[PDB]
Parts: C-alpha cells; structure tokens; sequence
C-alpha cells in the first residue's frame, strides 16, 4: 500500500558493485556503532562506518561471500582468508580436490545474537562443512548429491539444527542436527534465493514465484510476483512486534516486505537493488541496507511505532 | 523558590546525562558518566528557579518511557548528537511523536545540537532543517550548538529556557 519506512541517508556515487552474499554489517572493531563489509567486485574490500566510508582494502581474487564468526571472512576459489578486526588470520583450504558455491553462520550453542559462531561452507564437489567456533577445523563434513546454490541455517550447533539447501537442478534438501533427510522438493525454476523465516523455507525461483516451505515439505503460501526477482533477505524485528519477514526486491525497482502472505511496505529505488541487509548498522536497530545496480548505497530506517500487523 | 519541571529527551549517546552534568556544581560532578539506564532524576538551582529534572534513556528499548512524563513537563531539552548525520531522521520521527502526544503541552523547547567540537558535526542550520524545526509554529524553541563535555553554550541555552519558564 503505502512505505513504512524512514529514509536515513542516500549516497548515490559510492563504488561499490556487489550482490548479496558480499554484502555484510558486524562489529568488527567493538566500538558499539557497527560498519558495514562489502567484498567489491573491484577485488578491493570496502569498509562503511555510519555514514561515510571509512575503509578500503585490498583482495586477492574476486570474492564469493564474506561472513563474520568479531572476525570478517571473505571465501573464494578453494581457500578462505578469514580476516579478524582487522588483518590476515588464516588460509583454511578444502582437503578434497574443491571450490566454494556457498557460505554462512550456525549458532555454536546459544542460538541467541552476538553469540559463539561456527561458519559453514558448500562445495562444488558437493559438501557442506561445518566448522569450529575459532574457525579452526571442520566439525561436520557431509557429502550432499547436489551443487550447492545457496544455504540457510537455522537452529544451533549444540541444541538442534535445520539446514535448508537449494541445489541448481532445482531441488530443495535438508540437513537435521547433522543429518541429511531424504525428503527432496521439486522447484519450478532454478533458485535465486532462499529465507529463514519463522517456521518455514522461503525460496525464490526464477519465474517470479517465491515459495514458502516446512522441513516436512508441505507448501504454506506463494507469492506471485509482477517482475523479476533481484534480491531476498530476512528482516527480522524483534521486540513486542517479533516478525520475521521478507524483502524482495525487483528490477522494475519496488522493493516490497513481506509478511508472511501478506504486502506491508513497498517503496522503489531509482536503480534496481542488488542487495539487501536488513539489521543494526549504526546505532539504530533496525535498518536496511541497499546496494543498486547504480552502484549507490541507500540506508533506510524501521520506525519504532510502524505496524508490520 | 520556584521548582518547574525539565524532561530531557533524545537519541542514544547524544549527550543528555553529559549536558546535566555541566549544570551540576563542579565539585558534586561525576568523573566518568555511564549510560543511562531506565532515567535519572537530579534537581539543580540556577536562578529563582529550581530545576526538577529528568534524564531519560534514548536506546530504543526505553523510549517506551518519555511518554511516561510529558503531562507533568513544563519544558523540553531535546539533545542530538551532531556526528551521527545516520540517524537524524530517527530523531526526528522521535521528536515528532512526543510533540504529537496529547500530554505533551506546547511548552518551550530548547534544542541542543551537541558535539560542535566533533570534527565531522552537523551545523545548527543542516540540524534544524533535518528536524524540521521551521514548522515549530506553536510553541517557543532554539537550537544551540554546544559541547557538553566543557560546558560550552551550556549556560547560553539554560539561561534562554530559563527566561522563558518566568
Ligand atoms: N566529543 C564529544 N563527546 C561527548 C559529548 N558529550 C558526551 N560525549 C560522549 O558521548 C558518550 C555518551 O554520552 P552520554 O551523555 O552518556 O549519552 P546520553 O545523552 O546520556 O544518552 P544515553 O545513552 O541515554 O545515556 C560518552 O563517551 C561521552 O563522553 C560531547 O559534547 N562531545
Ligand atoms: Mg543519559
């Protein structure tokens, strides 16, 4: 219907060209204000604190994702150069003869923010390895049937865990607590995202359709989009609103927030987003980070009072 | 003597606790200041007046509260951190919910865009023209750069809303 959000600041000429997976926001340094990580396809690695760029840096080859276990750590080819606030810290290698599709984070017991963190990667071989809470050595390796074309974590490594895999023949996987289940879904198309939810997957194949999915399999609702999908990203609002959402942006320029089955924000950026990061950057809780395909960088802010209901 | 009441309001780490301390006595002032947690309520003298004053948190989980006194409230220190250009508009969606309020009556409002010396500040005009201030049309308000580790332009604006609040 309407926008929920506030408009923070706009930087139209900022450099930085990058899709999702190497865009990232952690507090790498400590200082209570968090900055946000963008592995470039410049193969330089920019560095934005509140509303300036603060950082530049050099990368060694092209990057695939970065995440953070206060530790930074971008992957590409077969080793990953997990940085730590911030310089050189280790060049982890796969043992099979491997190169990375995927990466992201698992709670290592708390399953709680700003906890102990165990990183997880998929292979092009075809494993997704778990690894440990200093990143030192791979905890899980399990060998999976498919090309991993991107991941989602859900759970804790010490509790219980959920891994939801969207493989590129189209296929949607799952891993419990370790466990590879049998249970396989067909898509309708080949996958461009994938969303933790609440209670369900949410994936986005190329023929505009997102679809939302329980790790039994049943199909909880479709969204129908009017053009194509460019970006996906859980927002999460916790407090007494406590919705996990879903923004999805298309290139026709609307970026629309779904909550569950239903539209709650729709606002439209110049360019067609690329990125999305929906979280603390600054010292606002919650905020969302967009990087278009103009290369600008645009910040916008969740009102304490906006109904998301 | 006169007691009114001064509720002081803004973003997280603009320096409210900070700016109250300046106008605390140099001997019964805190060394280091910590972040507020829930609100603080000190007195202070300055004049025929006798400030009953309130410290609020401004860290979105206790905004809850400012609404908590704005019936009692005889006048309005609204802070803001000058750096953080980020987060203006957050507190002007704030600012614009506690004038919104139907308890809060039009009562004077003093604004301070603290942390002038910051080298990266925001300037009394870019400020004010992010908050909207211009629209202000119903009640007495001024902004006043300021520096609230030294005190600087401290005293200039206390005396403006002390003026008014006679
Ligand atoms: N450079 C500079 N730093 C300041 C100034 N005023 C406060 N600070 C610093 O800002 C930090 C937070 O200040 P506080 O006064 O505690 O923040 P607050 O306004 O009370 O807001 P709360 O988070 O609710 O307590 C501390 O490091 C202060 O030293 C200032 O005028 N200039
Ligand atoms: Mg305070």
């Amino acid at each position: 219907v309407r926008s929920v959000w506030l408009d923070a600041f706009n930087d139209p000429v900022a450099g930085i060209s990058a899709y999702t997976p190497c865009v990232h926001t952690c507090n790498l340094f400590g200082d209570g204000e968090n900055r946000l990580v963008i592995a470039d396809e410049d193969r330089k690695l920019k560095i934005w604190k509140g509303t300036q760029k603060a950082s530049e840096h050099p990368l060694l080859d092209t990057p695939v994702a970065i995440c953070s276990y206060p530790a930074l750590a971008v992957a590409a080819g077969s080793h990953i150069y997990i940085y730590r606030n911030l310089r050189p810290y280790y060049k982890f290698v796969l043992p099979p003869e491997t190169v990375i599709t995927c990466m992201d984070v698992v709670k290592q017991a708390i399953d709680e923010p700003d906890a102990v963190s165990c990183l997880v990667v998929g292979t092009e071989s075809g494993r997704i390895l778990i690894l440990n809470p200093a990143g030192t050595a791979i905890v899980k390796n399990i060998w999976v049937g498919i090309t991993p074309a991107m991941i989602a974590v859900q759970g804790e490594l010490d509790v219980g865990y959920r891994i939801t895999v969207a493989g590129r023949d189209g296929k949607l996987y799952h891993i419990r607590n370790g466990e590879l289940s049998q249970t396989i879904i067909q898509l309708e198309a080949q996958p461009v995202g994938l969303v933790r939810l609440a209670k369900h997957v949410a994936v986005g194949c190329m023929n505009d359709v997102v679809h939302a999915y329980t790790p039994t399999g049943h199909k909880s609702w479709s969204l129908y989009l009017p053009c194509h999908i460019l970006a996906m990203q859980r927002m999460e609002v916790t407090g007494q609103r406590n919705t996990k959402a879903l923004i999805v942006a298309l290139s026709n320029g609307e970026v629309r927030v779904y909550n569950e089955k239903l539209l709650v924000s729709v606002h439209v950026s110049p360019n067609p987003v690329t990125a999305l990061w929906f979280g603390r950057y600054g010292r606002e809780d919650n905020t969302l980070l967009a990087i278009t395909k103009s290369g600008a960088l645009d910040i916008k802010m969740l009102p304490r009072t906006a109904n998301l209901e | 003597s006169k007691k009114v009441n001064v509720l002081v309001v803004g973003l997280d780490n603009s320096g409210k606790t900070t700016i109250i301390e300046r106008l605390k006595p140099r001997p019964r002032q805190a060394a280091e200041v910590a972040p507020t947690v829930g609100f603080t309520v000190d007195e202070v003298e300055k004049g025929p007046l006798t400030f009953t004053v309130f410290d609020m948190s401004g860290a979105g989980r206790y905004r809850t509260l400012w609404e908590q006194y704005y019936r009692e409230a005889d006048a309005v220190v609204f802070v803001v951190d000058s750096a953080d250009k980020l987060r203006m508009v957050v507190a002007r969606d704030e600012m614009e919910h506690m004038l919104k309020h139907s308890n809060m009556r039009k009562v004077p409002i003093l604004y301070f865009a603290n942390k002038k010396d910051i080298p990266v500040a925001m300037p009394p005009v870019e400020i004010a023209q992010a908050l909207g201030l211009d629209d202000i049309k119903d009640r007495p308000w001024q902004i006043v750069p300021s520096n609230g580790l030294t005190g600087e332009g401290v005293d200039k604006g206390i005396d403006w809303l002390a003026e008014r609040l006679s």
